[PDB]
RNA sequence: CAUAGGGUUUGGUUUUUGCCCAGCCUUUAGCUUAGCGUUAAGCUUAUACAUGCUAGCCUAAAAGACGGCGCACAGGUGCAUAUUUUGUAAGCAUGUAAAAUA
RNA sequence: AAAGUGUACUUUAUAAAGUCAUUGUAUUGCUUACAAAUAACUAGGCAGUUGGGUCGGCUGCUAUACUAUAGCGCCCCAAGCCUGAUAAUUAGCUAGGCGUAACAG
RNA sequence: GAGCUCCGGCUAAUUGUGUGCCAGCAGCCGCGGGAAUACACAAGGGGCCAGUUUAAGGUUAAAACAAGGCAACGGUGUUUAAAAACUGGAAAUGC
């Protein structure tokens, strides 16, 4: 939809790993600078980030940014040979137990079914 | 026996009892240590202590 | 490390030593002071500073540094010490608090009058 | 919990006692595994023939003594125990005759298509049983 | 007491259901076992005759 | 935490109270089924059975719920509510109004600012 | 309700390890400070203590407790305690037993 | 039992009641299991110590269960019981609470 | 409007005068030897605000169960080995 990725990627250029994992629109940016700056030229406007690794030189941490990126598939690769209908369907994601315990909220009644 | 028992399996009420899995598994005792010695003197006292048939 | 290494005590926490031992983790202490004198500094500096030694009422003696310009401190004299180390004398890991019992602020100081312990001129 | 225990006997040396060992798991939380423990157990033995190896059943009970509350309800295994004379006369059996290669193979087939003759039997009736 | 009474004769039918499914198993991989067995049995009773030649 | 109380004293009486849950002068009521001998505000409880707000509103009314169901079971079981609480049963319906002695004594004059120094200072 | 980094090691680059800083929460010290209403609170000593107060009420075998009911409730502290405790679960025989209703 | 009973006590041309004393189908309960900080530069610990038998273990006043917590105590009998035991250091425990995406602290 | 603190870089915010490795500053890298945006003072400006800036504690800035190394330095001289954990295997004899 133009602001985020598909799903989760994790990609290892040498010395580096970067993760990203999708938001919910509107969310918003969680990054460092450098990413920030690169995300707005691009256009993402809903993700999380995050680098580790022999971050000293910026051009390789740049370049496993690209990188990540490109190794996305999307819904429609191939389609035409699964003879299906890949449909979207609104789902809303959920957080771990801890997060619902420390903010005292309960999760979608789905699973709370007993 | 394993960890948990004390003494050798097939021991009937009337049946006696010794020490020698007490001394193989709790060896870490001081009681139960020896000196150091040549291959021969340690081997052929356990060699004799399993075959009740060699004087 | 294997499941049983970790069950029989395989983990155990990093331990950090405090800054300045002496305080036994209070935020000051008050002492009397046995000598005041200068010492030089390391390389690549060159001054007189100035520094006393203090024990403290636990019964520690340490080396504390005397900040500003000018002080009036002899021996026998009750001061009150906080932490903070000068890097380039070796072993000062303290420094006392100016404007307190016996140690006076700084005259004719204008600027930073709270960190010497000077009043606001009321003229 | 603690009303009902199976373990094997490990200590029959008292009169109308034994010492039953037990195993079980404890959660940790940290490193999310269960940890295998052990424990030692005293119960009260009426008919005071117990052999060591044994596998008995122990139920909750009154207290008894200072460090036994526990009764022996049944037994699931036997231990073993070396007899000398039927280990006799099984040796002499042996020693009795000797078969050639040809002889002892027949026979060990033979044996074995007996034997699988009469399962066939039982796996048809427990079929027609379903 | 009514309902405690049902889940007893409930339960009751469910264990006698599990042994069967259980006894059937065992005697299927028994089965196929001893069928094994015999096979390697009637190899061995050509490599005897075909020894007893040698010697 | 606060698991409720199963077993009945032996040696004591259970009552009906009222628990002070309110503010500076703003006070606010919880009633709950506790031992007659213990702390106000303590935490064992049978049964925690309404509350009530004693102030007036901009109706002119005061607010008053109450377990129906589980006010009848405690008063079956002996539980023995306080003065104040037959004052609310009696005048909600649950059971008659319970009479009062006569009274002789003259009220007092400074009831509400007997107790309170601060009308007192302007006074 | 969902994971952010920067500075530093002086031929350059890459790599490994250490050090420092930015947040939130809690107490003191310097300088400085008009008022009213209100929430949550008194974080070092089981160190030594002048003085006032915190549990009494009622009745009467001759105007008086000797008797009845309370002090088995509240309030204070964390010396000692690794289990004596704390947090949980489980166990503990019977139609409650007698009597011509002939 | 938010009850009954009284050769009892107090008040009344107005009286209903309370006070004191006494009474309950066995007349106020014991036991076991699991979890919870460091610690081997603490390796042996225990002799009433582990188990068995007689006796004792009181405060009465339904009937049986062949005596119906217990080395809890005396006497006698058999040698067993524990072994990361025993000995040390530190701390009241649970939990609200504070940091953390969470796990953890 | 009122105070406290800061203006070389990390980090939002500069000019003048005095001093001359002296007096002093400093969380880190570091400033001062006669031309100092880093010391002292004046002016100008930044931050927070009836508060503000040190010092001292808990936790975070993945100590690695989710998730670190023995390839910068660390696997111990070798073998045998009835606890524990995990888990079937190709052995013995004769000229
Ligand atoms: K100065
Ligand atoms: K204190
Ligand atoms: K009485
Ligand atoms: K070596
Ligand atoms: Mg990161
Ligand atoms: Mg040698
Ligand atoms: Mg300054
Ligand atoms: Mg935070
Ligand atoms: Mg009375
Ligand atoms: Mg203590
Ligand atoms: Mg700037
Ligand atoms: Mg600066
Ligand atoms: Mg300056």
């Amino acid at each position: 939809r133009g602001h985020t990725v598909y799903h989760h990627v994790e990609h290892h250029f040498q010395r580096v790993k970067v993760t990203l994992s999708p938001r919910t629109s509107g969310w918003g940016l969680r990054c460092s600078n450098l990413f920030y700056e690169l995300c707005s030229l691009a256009g993402i406007r809903d993700l999380t980030v995050d680098v580790s690794g022999a971050t000293r030189n910026k051009f390789f941490v740049a370049k496993a940014f690209f990188d990540a990126l490109q190794k996305q598939t999307a819904p429609h690769d191939g389609v035409e040979g699964t003879g299906v209908y890949v449909k979207e369907v609104v789902r809303r994601p959920v957080v771990n137990l801890g997060t619902y315990r420390n903010n005292g909220t309960l999760p979608p009644k789905e699973y709370l079914a007993t | 026996p394993g960890x948990x028992x004390x003494x050798x399996x097939x021991x009937x009420x009337x049946x006696x009892x010794x020490x020698x899995x007490x001394x193989x598994x709790x060896x870490x005792x001081x009681x139960x240590x020896x000196x150091x010695x040549x291959x021969x003197x340690x081997x052929x006292x356990x060699x004799x202590x399993x075959x009740x048939x060699x004087x | 490390l294997t499941v049983g290494q970790l069950l029989r005590g395989g983990r155990t926490k990093k331990v950090r030593r405090s800054k300045s031992p002496a305080l036994e983790q209070c935020p000051y202490k008050k002492g009397i002071c046995l000598r005041v004198y200068t010492t030089a500094p390391k390389k690549p500096n060159s001054a007189n500073r100035k520094v006393c030694k203090v024990q403290l009422s636990n019964g520690y003696k340490v080396l504390a540094y005397i900040p500003g310009e000018g002080h009036n401190l002899q021996e026998h004299s009750i001061v009150l010490v906080r932490g903070g180390r000068t890097k380039d004398l070796p072993g000062v890991k303290y420094k006392v608090i100016r404007g307190k019992y016996d140690c006076a602020g700084v005259k004719g100081r204008k600027t930073s009058r709270s960190k010497y312990g000077v009043k606001r001129p009321k003229e | 919990g603690g009303f009902e225990f199976v373990g094997k006997v490990v200590s029959n040396r008292m009169q109308k006692g034994v010492v039953v060992a037990v195993n079980y798991v404890v959660w940790i939380p940290k490193y999310k595994v269960y940890e295998r423990r052990t424990a030692r157990h005293m119960a009260h033995d009426e008919g005071n023939s117990c052999v060591i190896g044994d596998i008995v059943r122990i139920q909750q009970h009154r207290k008894l003594s200072k460090n036994k509350a526990y009764v022996v309800v049944s037994t699931l295994k036997h231990a073993d125990v070396y007899n000398a004379k039927q280990a006799a006369v099984l040796n002499t059996e042996r020693s009795q005759n000797k078969l050639g290669r040809v002889e002892y193979a027949e026979s060990r087939l033979s044996e074995v298509q007996q034997r699988l003759l009469k399962l066939r039997e039982m796996y048809q009736k427990e079929l027609a049983l379903n | 007491e009514v309902a405690a009474e049902q889940a007893k004769v409930a339960f009751a039918e469910q264990k006698a259901a599990a042994e069967h499914v259980r006894r059937q198993a065992a005697l299927e991989e028994l089965l196929r076992k001893t069928e094994i067995e015999c096979q390697l049995a009637m190899v061995r009773v050509g490599r005897a005759q075909k020894a007893e030649e040698t010697g | 935490m606060n698991n409720l109380l199963t077993q009945l004293p032996k040696h004591d009486l259970l009552k009906i109270k009222l628990v002070r849950w309110g503010f500076n002068k703003k006070p606010f009521y919880v009633l709950s089924v506790m031992k007659r001998r213990q702390a106000r505000n303590s935490g064992n409880r049978y049964e925690d059975i309404g509350w009530w707000d004693p102030s007036p509103h901009q109706d002119g009314n005061s607010h008053f719920g109450i377990k129906f169901d589980r006010v009848k079971y405690w008063l079956s079981q002996g539980a023995v509510p306080t003065e104040k609480v037959y004052g609310l049963f009696g005048q909600a319906g649950i059971i008659p109004q319970k009479p009062a002695p006569p009274k002789y004594k003259p009220a007092d004059g400074n009831a509400d600012t007997k107790w309170r120094p601060e009308l007192q200072k302007n006074l």
